[PDB]
């Protein structure tokens, strides 16, 4: 199955009453794993897994590396609203990680916004960094005529970033690796005069990721599918639904186990 | 600057019945910027035993939450999620369609 | 992680090559460096390799094996001025540094005319000079008698290096070196 | 780039003492290591950036003090004989998260004694050149010897009509033990100086091997006959002969 290993790094500047200056948060797939907040200053597990099988030493050294990642957004901020001309309140954003995919090939990427738009996108292939705007651009060069930490970013993102995603994987792997098959069901009803819904709705799986689609004498639909988002149940599942107006037939696809409920 | 205002969604854990313990969730997600305010009603009143995921990235730069609470519908009690946002001049209250 | 592996020393002509080898036993890799080590000053910088392949800086370049987790730092056309200690370090997965116990570089000098001579001086000092840069000097029996190691100095405007070696104190210039395998032309004057 | 004091110190078991290192740089990470014979740099403490600071490898006897985003302090509370080492502060701009390499400061040497009892400056002694020498090479080697001195914080130099040399010149990168069965070894230190026989035979020339040896300081006690092992220059000299 594919998997994938993220951390992200949040700076808001001139923050409210109760809004951090600093955030980081890592994620392995959808599930939270590790956080740091300007306010605790320290780096904590956000999964049993991760708590349980990584020793004290790697949250002391780490919570030391965030303290001194969290300056130096606090410094890049300020830098990057200066070039902009901008006051009050702006946030920056961070993202790094990799993914695993279910053939044995891999991505990475390397990616920066400003007030939550895309800014910075590395390019692993090239080490180039692709700018949105001027501002972004003079950053881009300043970091491009560094060749040495843009092949450390390359190795971080196609080594390191792969073999944590691996140990973490294992680590949580009763969770990460399970698999809840779906409870499907087609409801029918009249709604408008002479207007038959169909609502093909899934519920109870896990992982979140689910193909749903509705057939028409076993052919692919030409009418309009409305698409319910993949929201969690709050209990580690997931519910999804697939709806059109009225030989149906809604085809359900999760963890390799392909499902048909012909109406 | 481009601020994006919550979608807003609440729905039980499992198909409602009336009589039958379930969860009432309310997902926040697609806002920019972070500063959120979340609160579950029962007839207009906020619910004081309610659980919370800590604030969540999405990988398009935006956030996510998910509030939540153990509940038993009936056919005479209506729930909503109150949620406000700098986007927001008002707090919205979004009622649950009772599935 | 753990080990980091570099010989304790290497001797090698002027003019030559030298290869310092550093191997790393590490859990995780964020990039293998290397510094120089002037005797008695402090560590500069030389050379960073983080991907596979070879990188040249001047008469020094750096290769990089991941997958055989193994650096060298190579030296070309050897000069006396490369006598040092050479450190690789090692970058781990939490982004902290592994020293290796450095490698000690001596450079023997090409010497053009030996004439090994054994001489004494007055303020008594015995000095074994201008010997080929193969001979080795051992240290002394003897409680009270001192023997330094080989020295190489260089005359500049007349272009000549020689090797000496310091030998002081019943003691005589003639058996000051008795515990060395010396020439056997040794000029041992009277 | 970074700057590092004391270049050497001695102190007796007990007392107290304070490295300075500053950088002006706008470095975000220092560091403190010490350096022993056979082993590879040792962490004592670091500070990742302004704000903060952690443990190395080896902090127990030390404590740190990140003053400022250019200052770092390493503390020896109560100094053991076992802190006896070379000191070395570095830094580098960002974290250890890169490929940044590390800007390290000159080294402070530092020595722990129980007492200051055996502290002694050297005795400079300087051997004209051999004539056998002269007549078979046309040159003319001085020697130099420092003796007798502990501990091993010394720097030779020799000086050639009021003005320092480097060719012709070498002096033993290390001294050797004059007691090497002894823990506390007195040392001894050579040098030498070769001239052609034609300028050591002008009697113009003087040659002066000059030892600076860093021992006490004025603060530190003594009651003893023999004078102060104080900070001073040893020196021992020769005039050119025909």
């Amino acid at each position: 199955r594919t998997h994938s290993l993220r951390y992200f790094r949040l700076g808001v500047s001139d923050p409210i009453h109760g809004v951090p200056e600093f955030i980081s948060v890592g994620y392995v797939d959808s599930h939270p794993i590790t956080t740091y907040d300007s306010v605790t200053r320290q780096k904590e597990p956000r999964a049993p897994w991760m708590a349980e099988n990584l020793a004290p030493d790697h949250w002391e050294r780490y919570t030391q590396l965030l303290r001194g990642w969290q300056q130096m957004f606090k410094v890049e901020l300020k830098r990057l609203q200066r070039h902009y001309n901008h006051s009050g309140s702006h946030t920056y954003q961070r993202m790094i990680g990799c993914e695993l995919l279910e053939d044995g090939s891999t991505t990475g990427f390397l990616q920066y916004a400003y007030d939550g738009q895309d800014f910075l996108i590395f390019n692993k292939d090239t080490l180039s960094w692709l700018a949105v705007d001027n501002v972004a651009h003079t950053i881009k060069q300043a970091w491009e005529a560094n060749q040495h930490e843009l092949l450390y970013q390359k190795n971080w993102l196609e080594e390191e970033c792969i073999a944590w995603l691996k140990r973490f994987l294992e680590y949580g792997k009763d969770t990460l690796q399970r698999t809840e098959p779906p409870l499907v069901r087609v409801n029918r009803k009249e709604t408008f005069p002479g207007v038959t819904a169909l609502f093909c709705k899934a519920h109870g799986f896990y992982p979140p990721e689910i193909y749903m689609t509705w057939m028409k004498n076993g052919e692919e639909i030409v009418q309009e599918i409305d698409y319910g988002d993949i929201l969690p149940s709050g209990d580690g599942t997931y519910q999804a639904w697939a709806s059109i107006e009225l030989l149906y037939s809604c085809h359900v696809e999760h963890s390799g186990v392909h499902m048909v409920l012909q109406v | 600057m481009i601020q994006r205002t919550p979608k807003i969604q609440v729905y039980s854990r499992h198909p409602a019945e009336n009589g039958k313990s379930n969860f009432l969730n309310c997902y926040v997600s697609g806002f920019h910027p972070s500063d959120i305010e979340v609160d579950l009603l029962k007839n207009g009143e906020r619910i004081e035993k309610v659980e919370h995921s800590d604030l969540s990235f999405s990988k398009d730069w935006s956030f996510y939450l998910l509030y939540y609470t153990e509940f038993t519908p009936t056919e005479k009690d209506e729930y909503a999620c109150r949620v406000n946002h700098v986007t927001l001049s008002q707090p919205k209250i979004v009622k649950w369609d009772r599935d | 992680g753990q080990n980091i592996d570099q010989p304790t020393e290497m001797t090698a002509t002027e003019g030559a090559i030298v290869q310092i080898n550093c191997t790393y036993q590490t859990s995780g890799f964020n990039g293998l460096f290397w510094y120089q080590q002037h005797a008695g000053e402090a560590p500069t910088f030389l050379s960073y390799n983080v991907l596979d392949g070879l990188e040249e800086k001047g008469r020094f370049s750096s290769f990089l094996s991941r997958s055989k987790g193994y650096s060298y730092l190579l030296l070309k056309e050897l000069q006396m001025k490369d006598s040092a200690s050479y450190l690789c370090a090692v970058k781990d997965s939490n982004y902290q540094l592994i020293w290796g116990a450095g490698t000690k570089l001596i450079i023997k000098p090409d010497i053009q005319n030996p004439d090994p001579a054994v001489y004494q001086l007055r303020d008594s000092v015995c000095l074994f000079t201008d010997f080929d840069s193969q001979t080795n000097v051992s240290q002394s029996k003897d409680s009270d008698v001192y023997i330094t190691d080989k020295c190489v100095l260089d005359m500049r405007s007349m272009d000549f290096k020689s090797n000496s070696a310091v030998a002081w104190s019943d003691f005589a210039c003639a058996n000051a070196f008795n515990n060395s395998i010396i020439p056997e032309d040794t000029f041992f004057p009277s | 780039g970074v700057t590092q004091t004391p270049k050497f110190q001695v102190l007796k078991t007990g007392q107290s003492m304070t490295l300075q290192c500053a950088q002006d740089m706008n470095h975000n990470s220092m560091y403190w290591y010490r350096q022993d014979p056979g082993m590879g740099l040792r962490l004592i403490y670091y500070s990742a950036s302004e704000g903060t600071t952690d443990k190395g490898e080896v902090p127990n006897g030390y404590n740190v003090s990140r003053l400022n985003k250019r200052e770092f302090s390493l503390r020896l509370e109560s100094a053991a004989p076992s802190q006896t080492s070379v000191y070395f502060c570095a830094s580098s701009v960002w974290t250890g998260e890169g490929s940044g390499e590390l800007f390290f400061g000159e080294g402070s040497r530092l020595t722990v004694l129980e007492d200051l009892k055996n502290v002694f400056p050297p005795e400079v002694a300087v051997f004209e050149p051999s004539e056998a020498e002269i007549s078979h090479t046309q040159k003319a080697t001085l020697v130099c010897l420092a003796t007798g001195f502990y501990p091993d914080h010394v720097e030779l130099s020799w000086w050639v009509n009021g003005k320092e040399v480097h060719s012709g010149v070498c002096t033993d990168p290390q001294p050797l033990k004059e007691q090497p069965a002894l823990n506390d070894s007195r040392y001894a230190l050579s040098s030498r100086l070769r001239v052609s026989a034609t300028f050591w035979q002008n009697p113009r020339n003087h040659f002066r091997c000059q030892v600076q040896f860093y021992g006490l300081s004025e603060n530190d006690e003594w009651t003893q006959d023999r004078a102060k092992p104080v900070t001073q220059i040893v020196s021992a000299e020769a005039w050119g002969r025909a």
